[PDB]
RNA sequence: UGAUAUUGAAUGUUGGUACAGCUUGUACAGGAUAGGUAGGAGCCUGGCAUCGGUGGGAUACUACCCUGGCUGUAUUGACCUUCUAACCCGCCGCCCUUAUCGGGCGGGGAGACAGUGUCAGGUGGGCAGU
C-alpha cells in the first residue's frame, strides 16, 4: 500500500494537517517542544481507496536525535514525502537543513505551504522556487483550503484483537514493547514522560494478527496540573475503550505504590480482561521464595481483581518475554465465552441450598445475556433483598464452576416481573 | 592580528588590487524571525534590467532606461533558451503567473519577490535606483577615491543598524571583512 | 532523596563556560573521495607553474561568519585525599559558688560533615474536612 510521510521543522502544523486528513489522532498544541515524539500510522484514500499516512516530529539541530532518526526512517517507506513549511514567516535556515535530507533522498517530494487561511494573502506562494522542488500549494488546517489540489498532487505520483499497555510512568512500557516486536518502534528515555500519545502497530503471531498500543503512562490526578501537556492522558484513556485486553505493568525494584491500584481500577470498571505484569527483575534479587514475596503481596493488596494471572519478565535482559502472549491468548477466549442455559441454572440452586440464608429472598431463574463481559440476570421476588455480600457470593461459585479466568464478571438482578 | 580602521582600509584596498571592493559582514535559524537581509540605493554608487511590467506600467518603463520589457508574456521565449543578463524585477499582478509559469529562477537568483522592494507599482522609480545568516554587498571599485568607500560602508552599516533586528538582545556585530 | 545559606584552606584528578591562535567538514563531476559561506589581478623555489574546466561552486587571488577537534588564556564547577579556624559535645580539670541548673578559661573528640531557615515524590485511613 502507498505510504506518505510529513516532515519539517516544528510548529508548522504538520499534525494538524494529518488530523484533518481524517479524524483527530495526534495531539495539537502550540509550543516549540510539544511535538509528537515518534512516528504514527494511519490510512487514507482519495478516489484510489488505498493510501496510508505517517506522522513524525519536528527536525532541528533535550532529545532530538531520536526524533531525527525516526524522521529519517519514515522517509524510507514513504512514496511521496509531503514536505510542509510555514508561509507567513517565509523561509528559514532550518528549512534548508531539512531540505538537505530531501536533496540526498532520491524520491519524489511534494512541497506544501501552511498558514494560508484567507484568499488575499493566499497569493504569498512565492520565493519557494529557490528550494529546488516543484509547484507549492496552499493549505490551512483552520479552514481546509487547497486540500483537493494537494491530494491530487500526491495522487499524480501514485504507483484481529487489540491489547493495550498502561502503568505509572517510568516502568519500562516503551522498552518492553520495542523489545517484544523486535524492532525499534517507540522511544526510550530515562526521564518520565517520553511518550506523548498512543502508538499503534499491527503484527502476526503464531499465524494470528495482533494490535498493540502504548499509553505514555499515567500519574496522579491531583498533581497533574501541567500546561495542557496532560491533555494526552485523555488519549490514553481512549485506547482502553477500543482495546479488549489490558496489560498493567509494575516495577519490581520499587514496591507497590498506591497509584498502581487506582490505575488498575479504570480497566476493571471498563469490563476488560486484565493481565497484571511486572517488569525489571534485573534490579531486585532473583531467588527462591522471592517469587512468593511479591506474588503474595500483590494478592493481599490487589484483592478486587483476583482473576488476573501474574507474569514476571524483564525487558532489559529479555527473560521470559515470549511467555507474555500465551497469557494473552488464553485471556482472549474467557472475555468472550457463553455457558449453556441448562447447565448454568443447575449450578445455581446447589449454591443456595448449602447457603440457605438469602422476607426471604427467592431465586427463580438465571441466564446469560452478553458474551463480553458475561452478564447474567437472575429473576427474584425483589432485588432490594439482594445484598452486596450475597451478590459477590454468587460470582465466586460461578467463577469456580468453570474457569472464567482473567476476566471480570457482572451480575444483574431483575424483579418478579 | 590587528583590526584596521575604516579610514585606513579604504586607502589600503586600493593596494589589494580594475577590481571591485566588496564587504562581508558576519551577522549575529534562531534569529531568522528577525533576520537581516536587504537592498538600499547607494551614494558613491553596468547593469541590464529587464522588467515584467503589466498594463499601463509598461508605458513608463520604456523611457527610464530598461533594455527589454516584453510582449506581456515571453516566458515561452524563456523556455528552452534564455541567457539571462543582469537583474529581473516585476509588478504585483503577473508575479504570481510568472512565478508558476516561469520555472527557471530558483537556483538562478532572480525570482521576483516583494520582500526586496523590487516588485511594486513604481516601475519607473525602480529602474532608476537599481542602475547561515550573511549578507554580501558590492559597495564599489578599486578606482574610487578614498572618500567614496567611507560613505558607501557608512550607508550600508547605517542601513544594517537602522535595521536593528528584533530580539536585539545579545551582540549584533561579529565581523567586518573589507 | 534533591537544591540553596549558614561554610575554609592544600595538593591530586578534573570537566563546563568565555576569550584567543592552529586544524576537519569528503558534492556525479572534480587538480589526491583535502567544507558551506562573500570568489576571478600569481611561480622558476626540488619542481614545474599561469586561462579555463560535464561541474551549483577553480581563485591568471581579493577576500566573513559557522561545525566538529588541537593547543593557551581567565572563569568557575565537580570531585577525591588531607588539615584547621567556624558549627556540635548527655567528656575531664579550675572559677563564678556551698550547686548532676547555667556561664566563663583551659585539654580532649568530632570536624565543612551533621544540625538548623525557603523550594519536589512517595509514604502512610499517621491526623483532620466531606
Ligand atoms: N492560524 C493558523 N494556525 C494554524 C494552522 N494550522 C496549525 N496552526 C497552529 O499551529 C499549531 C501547531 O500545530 P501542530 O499540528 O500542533 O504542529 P506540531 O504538533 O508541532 N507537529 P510538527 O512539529 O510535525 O509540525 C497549532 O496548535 C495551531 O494553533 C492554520 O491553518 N492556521
Ligand atoms: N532495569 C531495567 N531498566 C529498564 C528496563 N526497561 C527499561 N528500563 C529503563 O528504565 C527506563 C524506562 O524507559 P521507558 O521504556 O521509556 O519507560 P516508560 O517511560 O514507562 N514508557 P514510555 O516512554 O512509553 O512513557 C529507561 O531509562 C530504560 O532504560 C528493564 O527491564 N529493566
Amino acid at each position: 500500500k502507498p505510504v506518505v510521510a510529513i516532515v519539517g521543522r516544528p510548529n508548522v502544523g504538520k499534525s494538524t494537517i494529518f488530523n484533518r486528513i481524517a479524524g483527530e489522532r495526534i495531539s495539537i498544541v502550540e509550543d516549540t517542544p510539544g511535538v509528537t515524539r515518534d512516528r504514527i500510522y494511519s490510512s487514507a484514500e482519495w478516489l484510489n481507496y488505498d493510501f496510508n499516512l505517517i506522522d513524525t516530529g519536528g527536525i532541528d539541530i533535550p532529545f532530538l536525535a531520536q526524533i531525527r532518526q525516526q524522521a529519517e526512517i519514515a522517509m524510507d517507506e514513504a512514496d511521496v514525502i509531503i514536505f510542509m513549511v510555514n508561509g507567513r514567516e517565509g523561509v528559514t535556515a532550518a528549512d534548508e537543513e531539512v531540505a538537505k535530507i530531501l536533496y540526498r533522498t532520491k524520491k519524489p517530494v511534494v512541497l506544501a505551504v501552511n498558514k494560508l487561511d484567507n484568499t488575499e494573502m493566499r497569493a504569498n506562494i512565492y520565493d519557494f522556487y529557490s528550494l529546488g522542488f516543484g509547484e507549492p500549494y496552499p493549505i490551512s488546517g483552520t479552514h481546509g483550503l487547497g486540500l483537493g489540489d494537494l491530494l491530487d498532487a500526491v495522487a499524480e505520483h501514485f504507483k484481529v484483537i487489540q491489547f493495550c499497555l498502561i502503568g505509572r510512568p517510568n516502568v519500562g512500557k516503551s522498552s518492553l514493547v520495542n523489545a517484544m516486536l523486535g524492532e525499534e518502534r517507540v522511544i526510550v528515555s530515562n526521564v518520565a514522560g517520553t511518550t506523548r500519545d498512543a502508538v499503534d502497530t499491527s503484527f502476526t503471531y503464531n499465524q494470528q494478527e495482533f494490535v498493540i498500543v502504548d499509553t505514555a503512562g499515567m500519574r496522579k490526578k491531583g498533581k497533574v496540573y501541567e500546561t495542557t501537556e496532560k491533555y494526552s492522558v485523555l488519549r490514553a484513556l481512549k485506547a482502553i475503550d477500543r482495546s479488549e485486553v489490558v496489560a498493567v505493568v509494575l516495577d519490581g525494584e520499587e514496591g507497590i505504590i498506591e497509584q498502581d491500584k487506582r490505575i488498575a481500577g479504570y480497566a476493571h470498571e471498563a469490563g476488560k480482561a486484565v493481565v497484571i505484569v511486572v517488569n525489571k527483575w534485573d534490579a531486585v534479587d532473583k531467588d527462591e521464595s522471592t517469587m512468593k514475596e511479591f506474588e503474595e503481596n500483590i494478592r493481599d493488596h490487589f484483592q478486587f481483581l483476583d482473576y488476573a494471572p501474574i507474569l514476571f519478565m524483564s525487558a532489559l535482559t529479555k527473560k521470559r518475554i515470549h511467555t507474555l502472549m500465551p497469557a494473552i491468548i488464553k485471556a482472549s477466549e474467557n472475555h468472550s465465552l457463553r455457558v449453556q442455559t441448562n447447565v448454568l441454572n443447575d449450578v445455581i440452586m446447589d449454591a443456595v441450598a448449602m447457603n440457605p440464608t438469602p422476607s426471604r429472598l427467592k431465586i427463580y431463574y438465571a441466564t446469560q445475556v452478553s458474551v463480553k463481559p458475561p452478564s447474567f440476570v437472575v429473576f427474584v421476588n425483589d432485588p432490594e433483598l439482594m445484598h452486596f455480600s450475597y451478590e459477590r457470593f454468587l460470582e465466586n461459585r460461578i467463577r469456580d464452576a468453570f474457569g472464567f479466568e482473567g476476566t471480570p464478571i457482572k451480575i444483574f438482578a431483575r424483579a418478579r416481573k | 592580528s590587528k583590526a584596521y580602521d575604516v579610514s585606513e582600509a579604504v586607502a589600503l584596498v586600493k593596494k589589494t588590487n580594475d577590481a571591485t571592493v566588496e564587504v562581508a559582514f558576519r551577522l549575529g535559524p534562531r534569529k531568522n524571525d528577525q533576520q537581516i537581509r536587504g537592498a538600499v540605493v547607494l551614494p558613491n554608487g553596468t547593469q541590464r534590467v529587464l522588467v515584467f511590467a503589466k498594463g499601463e506600467k509598461a508605458k513608463e518603463a520604456e523611457a527610464a532606461g530598461a533594455d527589454f520589457v516584453g510582449d506581456t508574456d515571453y516566458i515561452n521565449k524563456i523556455q528552452q533558451g534564455w541567457f539571462d543578463f543582469d537583474v529581473i524585477v516585476a509588478t504585483p499582478d503577473m508575479m504570481g503567473e510568472v512565478g508558476k509559469i516561469g520555472r527557471v529562477l530558483g537556483p538562478k537568483g532572480l525570482m521576483p519577490n516583494p520582500k526586496t522592494g523590487t516588485v511594486t507599482f513604481e516601475v519607473e522609480k525602480a529602474i532608476g535606483e537599481i542602475k547561515a545568516g550573511n549578507i554580501h554587498v558590492p559597495i564599489g571599485k578599486v578606482s574610487f577615491e578614498d572618500e567614496k568607500l567611507v560613505e558607501n560602508f557608512t550607508t550600508m552599516y547605517d542601513t544594517i543598524l537602522k535595521a536593528k533586528p528584533a530580539a536585539a538582545k545579545g551582540v549584533y556585530v561579529k565581523n567586518v571583512a573589507v
